[PDB]
DNA sequence: ACCCACCAAAAA
RNA sequence: UGGUGG
């Protein structure tokens, strides 16, 4: 049931991750019929909806940040840029030459960027996250993406006793301040996006008690890091004071 | 050293978060006891209004009895400086940031802000309408610990003021500041990558990443378009905060294995090292066992990761008195740690032996060899650096506000 | 010529 | 390309 529960959590995150489900909004489940209309304007199929992905991310970006994030495609940095003129030229988006930057055209639905503001990122675990015995998996029972941050993966010692000694670490939420933060913080001081979705994931994340695990990963050097964005004791401040030992003791 | 008792680590936290965290503790505690009364009409006028109020309503529950799951924070005042002056044995260093006690003429220990105390010097020799903000300083500083020489020179310009900036650097902290430079000259031009590995066992590994720019014509207008490629460099200037800050790394999972502990696996070590245990052997141990007591006889840091690796034959490599006697130095009860690179946060009956136990790492960097035995592996020979005071780790187990 | 990690996406 | 924490 809370094996279950964690299933399910992890279920959701698999389904989010941004770029593969932002595409899904541009090819099965755009009316418009963007493979036939990429053959017309001659634009590689794969490309053109990352393209058109990258814009409904950024919705404004200028020409070295657009091509950085499709540099992969082309034998040629000079060849991408071409192929977004034709983009540009054939109303996927604009390019308003008087701000330099290019801007969306067709954006994704509001109820998908909702789940996605909810689930693209780690959760916590509902269960002890696995143990660590390479340098693969980081806890979560369906990811086994290398555990070094960025790409920086060795099969070589980076001391995961720390962190499979973090990850145990029993946390729960204090809601007594988690909603002082929603009714009193705006009038007490980026804040308004996370505080939109937070609330949503730490009932769901608590479903079946109040009562999880952060996972813990390292970057290059050793410096230690907890994986989550709404629910961290690392990070903003409105973020830190939610989070208490699931432990609690009598201080004396 | 002084301690403190569980409530009082609470009223400094709710002080810390209004906040007076460069206040003496004893001037806090003062503070606090004055509010006491009046704490949740503060959180609105306090610097942290949400960790304020989770600290107050943890005190109140406190005061009815009720358990808390509420940790309080402590920091450390310039990880990095500590950590340099630990390194190179640089006691003027050490006192800018309580990694020793620094007194005034009254003789009582302050808590020092090492930036203030630069900027303070900065302005006493550069005098009469010095056209310095504090915060400028302090920018200048911090980028300078990490390597950087561009910002200072953009604070300080490149004439007399930078001149005055370098030179108050060298008399306040000048191993720790030769060493920054030292690290800079340390560059390999022919490298791809660099690699070392701490007392602990961590293998560090730094890829070189360059920027290669392809130029591109969009509207027969052009844009550079810069990505990270790896080659090499002529210098670099990443040493100084990648070297530092795996040392903050080590002593960040070195400080939750001493303190977050299983009593279990302590007994067993226990009984192990005074002959007493059930034999138990696996031949997998030894090649552990063995790497990691080299880090404690070539570094002086004795991980007590190694309590991981030690069975009926391991035992027999390792010397038993030093076993025990690092067993001896952690914590009667264990508790978790929560922790941001150089922040600690823990429930409040903890807070003694959290203070104790970074005080005893900060030590043991000052008493032993780390820098050699990191800077060796970086630049690919046996070099070694020597302590400016080889006696420093005496006065760092009982320094005041190494964490505040 | 400053380290890392990460987020965040903008208006007739 | 700006912000978050260190």
């Amino acid at each position: 049931s809370t094996i279950e529960h964690q299933m399910h959590l992890e279920k959701l995150y698999n389904k989010n991750q941004l770029l593969p489900r932002m595409r899904q909004e541009f090819e099965e489940n755009s009316g418009i019929d963007f493979k036939a209309f990429f053959a017309h304007i001659g634009i590689d199929y794969k490309f053109g909806i990352d393209a058109m992905v990258q814009m409904a991310l950024h919705k404004r970006a200028d020409l070295p940040t657009l091509v950085g994030t499709l540099r992969h495609h082309c034998k040629s940095a000079q060849e991408v840029a071409d192929n977004l003129f034709k983009m540009a030229s054939e109303d996927c988006f604009n390019f308003d030459p008087t701000i330099d930057k290019f801007i969306v055209i067709y954006t994704i639905s509001d109820d998908v960027q909702h789940e996605l503001d909810s689930f693209q990122y780690p959760l916590p675990m509902v269960v002890r996250p696995k143990l660590l015995t390479k340098n693969y998996g980081t806890g979560y029972f369906t990811c086994n993406k290398s555990v070094i941050l960025k790409k920086n993966h060795t099969d070589d010692d980076i001391c995961l006793d720390h962190l499979n000694r973090m990850n145990k670490i029993p946390l729960s939420i204090n809601w007594d301040v988690a909603h002082m933060v929603k009714n009193e913080w705006a009038n007490l001081d980026a804040f308004q996006k996370y505080d939109r979705t937070a609330h949503e994931v730490m009932g769901l994340l608590t479903q079946e008690g109040n009562k999880f695990y952060l996972t813990h990963r390292p970057d290059k050097r050793g410096r230690t890091y907890s994986q989550g964005y709404h629910v961290n004791y690392q990070g903003t401040s409105w973020n830190k004071a939610v989070l208490e030992f699931a432990e609690k003791e009598v201080i004396d | 050293m002084q301690t403190f008792t569980a409530r009082e680590y609470l009223k400094i936290d709710i002080a810390n978060n209004y906040g007076l965290d460069k206040e003496d503790w004893d001037d806090r505690i003062a503070w606090f006891d004055k509010n006491e009364n009046n704490l949740l009409n503060l959180v609105r006028e306090a610097e942290e209004p949400a960790l304020f109020y989770a600290g107050v309503k943890a005190w109140m529950d406190v005061k009815e009895g009720k358990p808390i799951g509420y940790p309080v924070a402590l920091d450390a005042t310039s990880s990095g400086l500590q950590i340099l002056a630990c390194l190179t044995g640089d006691r003027r260093a050490a006192e800018l940031c309580n990694v020793v006690n620094y007194r005034d003429e009254s003789g009582k220990v302050k808590r020092r802000d090492a930036y203030t105390v630069i900027y303070n010097k900065m302005l006493n020799t550069l005098g009469k309408g010095a056209r310095i903000k504090r915060n400028d300083c302090k920018q200048a500083i911090m980028t300078a610990l990490y390597g950087s020489e561009a910002k200072p020179k953009e604070v300080f310009g490149e004439g007399i003021m930078l001149n005055v900036f370098e030179s108050t650097m060298n008399v306040e902290a000048p191993a720790v500041w030769e060493l920054n430079k030292f690290w800079l000259q340390c560059g390999n031009p022919e490298a791809f990558v660099y690699h070392w590995v701490m007392p602990d066992g961590f293998n560090v590994y730094i890829k070189v990443m360059v920027n290669e720019v392809e130029t591109v014509h969009f509207l027969d207008k052009p844009y550079d378009c810069v990505r990270k490629v790896q080659g090499t460099e002529e210098k670099t200037r990443m040493l100084s905060a990648n070297t530092t800050h795996s040392i903050d790394g080590l002593v960040v999972r070195e400080l939750v294995r001493r303190c977050d502990y299983d009593k279990n696996q302590i007994e067993y070590i226990k009984a192990l090292c005074n002959g007493e245990a059930e034999y138990k052997a696996s031949e997998k141990n030894y090649g552990k066992a063995m790497e990691l007591w080299g880090y404690y006889e070539k570094t002086g840091f004795l991980t007590a990761r190694i309590f991981d690796y030690l069975d009926s034959e391991t035992i027999k490599l390792v010397n038993t008195q030093d076993i025990l006697d690092l067993i001896e130095s952690m914590p009667k009860k264990p508790f978790h740690v929560l922790t941001v690179h150089d922040c600690f946060r823990c429930l409040p009956n903890y807070g003694n032996d959290i203070r104790r136990q970074y005080n005893n790492l900060l030590a043991t960097i000052a008493k032993g060899d780390l820098l050699s035995f990191i800077m060796s592996q970086v630049i690919g020979q046996e070099v070694t650096i020597g302590k400016l005071d080889p006696t420093l780790w005496e006065d760092v187990l009982e320094t005041e506000y190494a964490l505040s």
